[PDB]
RNA sequence: GUCCGGAUUGGAGUCUGCAACUCGACUCCAUGAAGUCGGAAUCGCUAGUAAUCGUGGAUCAGAAUGCCACGGUGAAUACGU
RNA sequence: AAAAUG
RNA sequence: GCGGGGUGGAGCAGCCUGGUAGCUCGUCGGGCUCAUAACCCGAAGGUCGUCGGUUCAAAUCCGGCCCCCGCAACCA
RNA sequence: CCGACUUACCAACCCGAUGCAAACUGCGAAUACCGGAGAAUGUUAUCACGGGAGACACACGGCGGGUGCUAACGUCCGUC
RNA sequence: UCCUCCUAAAGAGUAACGGAGGAGCACGAAGGUUGGCUAAUCCUGGUCGGACAUCAGGAGGUUAGUGCAAUGGCAUAAGCCAGCUUGACUGCGAGCGUGACGGCGCGAGCAGGUGCGAAAGCAGGUCAUAGUGAUCCGGUGGUUCUGAAUGGAAGGGCCAUC
RNA sequence: UGCCUGGCGGCCGUAGCGCGGUGGUCCCACCUGACCCCAUGCCGAACUCAGAAGUGAAACGCCGUAGCGCCGAUGGUAGUGUGGGGUCUCCCCAUGCGAGAGUAGGGAACUGCCAGGCA
């Protein structure tokens, strides 16, 4: 699979993350669309969440699953989070490549003042 | 004389042997010559008694041995002390417990299966008696 | 990409209508192809073992990954990770053209070439074929040629088996026996 | 005669030293291990011989957990 | 592709003695003249005991 | 026993000297590392030297 | 290992002979082996000889690389005992 | 130089 | 009990240090001779005591059996 | 070249049935041990430090075992 | 002398000329980190090519692997590959384990300086448990700490090391 | 509020396999191109990027289904602490604890947060 090998890839930085007791920006891509989430340290409440399926950011974007709209979300995830007064995450990468949308995703919140 | 072909360690744990028997009943052929007492089984006394009651019945119908020798037998020799180590292995047994079934038949009436077991039973050192196959 | 254009126009109906597949994306597809050289004669001479890479490579227009061995054998005099061979993997473009230089250039120029056999299917739709002779591929010239050497080449297709691959391969007019 | 046998290594003191609920100080030895027999929790370190030992006052509790079965010790604050 | 390691693969002309002509991209180099192809090799085209001697040598 | 014992000295001058071992046959050549002197309090080259 | 060599084998024939399976000679097409000068040893030859090249005959329906016979070319060397 | 036997 | 061994038909190497079987005789074929021997030329023949194990791989390393040799098997 | 039948026979893997293990475990006690709490009881029975030692040949019996022949008033551990 | 298993009686420990095996090293990468990856064996198809090389697919699911015994571990891999590297750092060390003792072991965290990583972080050698030798006497480097009237020096101390 | 989907968890087989069916508006997947960012000890397969013609074929999700895996009594049996006894290598009695296996049976998971589509 695709998938399962991912999982696998993202599983040890998850479990440092949860043994730390860290914050976690959590990142989801797909082909069409990119997903960010802030996950509390038990891992099971979502503070704050931006993706490119909600169509306030759907709207002003060329398309979904490019660079861009990977920034955007960025942005609007690290704007929610600041609202909500969190600064303080751990980026995990889900198993994805720190790289290209990822990687876009990942800078657009650290100009947007989040700090990782 | 049963033997296991081969064996993890060549050495054995005197060990003990408490407890009743696991597999006491008749589960292959419709006869049994079943342990009523507790001892060692040796492979010379097995395969005496196999060789009773395969004569007895003419080598007709089927013989099962429940048991197995696997159990090896050390002893010292003669004008030895003790200790330096443990004895060489000299025979193999298989410990019995009341209840084994021991040998099964199969193929005859039961009054020549009884003649035969009988007639195994006394190359025996454990006493023994005469089972039928059970519904349940 | 003269086959792959072939393929997409002519072969996916005409599968579709044989087979009654209820979705185009059911029809078998030519996923990869793969040369392989099974060099032995290296275990003393690693010349030989370029070599095989350099025709290879002209066969292809691939650089070839050399193979290495997995396992120690002394059947063959072979220790792990010695490199006793060497392979292609052809994808796309490159797979359809040499699918079609295959085909329609190389096994013509098989010495008393009789039709390939269709029971050399792996089970699965996959198809393998020997060479024994690189010359065959006009990429090889004749007067340079050091050694004679053959190759191993697999059509590894999506097909669900191997009625599936023959038909795929038959409506490219593959030269099936 | 004689024997090609009798030899035989020192006794490694492994095993759980604190039990379930037993209150210790930060850095205290739970368990010697070969291997990770027990795997460590949530306030509790492993060691380079596998040696699982208290981050912080507290007690100790057994727990299984995750998709293995796995034991796992951690330490609960007081 | 990776660069700067493959060999060259650029097109060329491939001319059968039946008249048959294809682009083939090739690491060849040169035009091709062959001798034969798919559309007029035997096997590809379709081109490919006693009693009846015996009357045939001894007529009566 | 093949491995021989060897120094690192710094090269700060400071006559700091770690110690290792090295297999001299496979390796000949001479080892060459940053390690900490702690005389002069920094990471510096150090070099391999007879014991 | 060839435009050397021509064994072996496939196919197709001819002729003699009641009859060419065992078991003939020859022809045509195809095939194209060993063999690159031969270990120890060993033979013949002193001149029109040796060497080499063809030719004929007997036996004989057919069946010689054998035997008997014939010419052409045509050497080397013999200090000596 | 060696050089047996029938 | 402790050392050492078992390899073409014979007697000896090879083992240690795993890959890769040697020497002398004998045997066979050819030669010299009237013939035989001697002599000359050319070959063949162990697959490593037997079972297992370790190894990619065993004459080789390991363990057990069988056989063979050396010592030792004492004090009352 | 290929191969066609047949076995006094042998027989893996798989499946079903049956046992065995100190150095087997997809299970698993009683006890024992560690820790916490609470009464009653007990001449502090506990721990630390300091003065003085003796002892370091054990024996038998019970239980759990190695060894020996589940021989020994045998031998070697554990525990009472 | 040291390591592993059993004897050992479900905490630790536990004897015998009891039952079985190993060590007296290896490695500047086989260490650190970041990114990636996943085994054995069998079946089918495939030039030479065969029981066994390399290739493709399937089954299987760790029956593999671990520098070397055995046990306990290991997929988030501790197993396999690559890039960059020197944390195989120096001074310390809450606390704890294990020893009659000498001693031996585990360790978060603090200071300094460092490597990898975008970052959270990880790194004070190696999956762990063998790979070892007290003290004396002396050798080498560093350090005036000492320096037998005084200045030096010798010799001694201290630190590193043989 | 309900159905569907995606992400992150709880839990760790009553939850997993097999088998049969099913779904594409959205989401997801395959997918389409690749000079590029980046990548292949060869290969855009993977990783990556730029996208949206096609299909739910595969994957995945959902629903159904006991051929399995799994869970699992009650009763009995084994063992066993303490005390007692025998014919003492092994057992029995009082009392307390009480398996493993098997049997009946259960069983095609359950659940929290956030977000999206549809009603
Ligand atoms: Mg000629
Ligand atoms: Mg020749
Ligand atoms: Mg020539
Ligand atoms: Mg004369
Ligand atoms: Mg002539
Ligand atoms: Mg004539
Ligand atoms: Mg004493
Ligand atoms: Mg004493
Ligand atoms: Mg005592
Ligand atoms: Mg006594
Ligand atoms: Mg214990
Ligand atoms: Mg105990
Ligand atoms: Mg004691
Ligand atoms: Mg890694
Ligand atoms: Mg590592
Ligand atoms: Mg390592
Ligand atoms: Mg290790
Ligand atoms: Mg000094
Ligand atoms: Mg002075
Ligand atoms: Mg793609
Ligand atoms: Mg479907
Ligand atoms: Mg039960
Ligand atoms: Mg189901
Ligand atoms: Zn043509």
């Amino acid at each position: 699979d695709k998938k399962s090998a991912r999982i696998r890839r993202a599983t040890r930085a998850r479990r440092k993350l949860q043994e730390l007791g860290a914050t976690r920006l959590v990142v989801h891509r797909t082909p069409r669309h990119i997903y960010a989430q802030v996950i509390a340290p038990n891992g099971s409440e979502v503070l704050v969440a931006a993706s490119t399926v909600e169509k306030a950011i759907a709207e002003q974007l060329k398309y979904t699953g490019n660079k861009d709209a990977a920034a955007a979300v960025g942005k609007a995830v690290a704007e929610r989070a600041l609202e909500k007064g969190i600064k303080d995450v751990s980026f995990d990468r889900s198993g994805f490549q720190y790289h290209g949308r990822v990687q876009a995703l990942a800078d657009a919140a650290r100009e947007a003042g989040l700090q990782f | 004389m049963l033997q296991p072909k081969r064996t993890k360690f060549r050495k054995m744990h005197k060990g003990r042997n408490r407890g009743l028997a696991q597999g006491t009943d008749v589960s292959f052929g419709s006869f049994g010559l079943k342990a009523v007492g507790r001892g060692r089984l040796t492979a010379r006394q097995i395969e005496a008694a196999r060789r009773a009651m395969t004569r007895a019945v003419k080598r007709q119908g089927k013989i099962w041995i429940r048991v197995f020798p696997d159990k090896p037998i050390t002893e010292k020799p003669l004008a030895v002390r003790m200790g330096k180590g443990k004895g060489n292995v000299e025979y193999w047994v298989a410990l019995i417990q009341p209840g084994k079934v021991l040998y099964e038949m199969d193929g005859v009436p039961e009054e020549l299966a009884r003649e035969a077991f009988k007639l195994a039973a006394a190359k025996l050192p454990i006493k023994t008696t005469f089972v039928t196959k059970t519904v349940m | 990409a003269k086959l792959h254009d072939y393929y997409k126009d002519e072969v996916v109906k005409k599968l579709m209508t044989e087979f009654n597949y209820n979705s185009v994306m059911q029809v078998p597809r030519v996923e990869k192809i793969t040369l392989n050289m099974g060099v032995g004669e290296a275990i003393a001479d690693k010349k030989l073992l370029d070599n095989a890479a350099a025709d290879l490579a002209a066969i292809s227009g691939q650089k070839p990954l050399i193979t290495k061995a997995r396992k120690s054998v002394a059947g063959f005099k072979i220790r792990q990770g010695y490199p006793i061979g060497c392979k292609v993997t052809l994808r796309g473009e490159r797979m359809w053209e040499f699918f079609e230089r295959l085909i329609t250039i190389a096994v013509p120029r098989i010495r008393d070439f009789r039709g390939l056999s269709a029971k050399s299917f792996d089970g699965r739709g996959n198809y393998s074929m020997g060479v024994r002779e690189q010359i065959i591929f006009p990429e090889i010239d004749y007067d340079k040629v050091d050694r004679v050497r053959g190759l191993d080449i697999t059509i590894t297709t999506t097909a669900k088996s191997d009625e599936e691959g023959r038909a795929l391969l038959a409506a490219f007019d593959f030269p099936f026996r | 005669g004689s024997t090609r046998n009798g030899r035989d290594s020192e006794a490694k003191r492994l095993g759980v030293k604190r039990f379930g609920g037993e209150s210790v100080l930060a850095g205290s030895i739970i368990v010697r291990q070969r291997g990770t027999k027990f795997h460590a929790g949530a306030n509790v370190g492993c060691g380079r011989d596998h040696t699982l030992f208290a981050k912080a006052d507290g007690k100790v509790k057994f727990e299984v957990k995750g998709p293995k079965n796995r034991k796992f010790i951690s330490i609960e604050a007081e | 592709m990776k660069k700067d390691i493959h060999p060259k693969y650029e097109e060329i002309t491939a001319s059968c003695s039946c008249g048959n002509v294809m682009k083939i991209r090739s690491t060849v180099g040169h035009d091709l003249n062959l001798d034969v192809c798919s559309k007029c090799h035997p096997f590809f085209t379709g081109k490919q005991g006693r009693v009846d001697r015996f009357n045939k040598r001894f007529n009566i | 026993g093949i491995r021989e014992k060897i120094k690192l000295v710094s090269s700060a001058g400071t006559g700091h000297f770690y110690t290792t071992t090295k297999n001299k046959r496979t390796k000949p050549e001479k080892l060459e590392l940053k390690k900490f002197d702690p005389v002069v309090r920094q990471h510096v080259i150090y070099k391999e030297a007879k014991i």
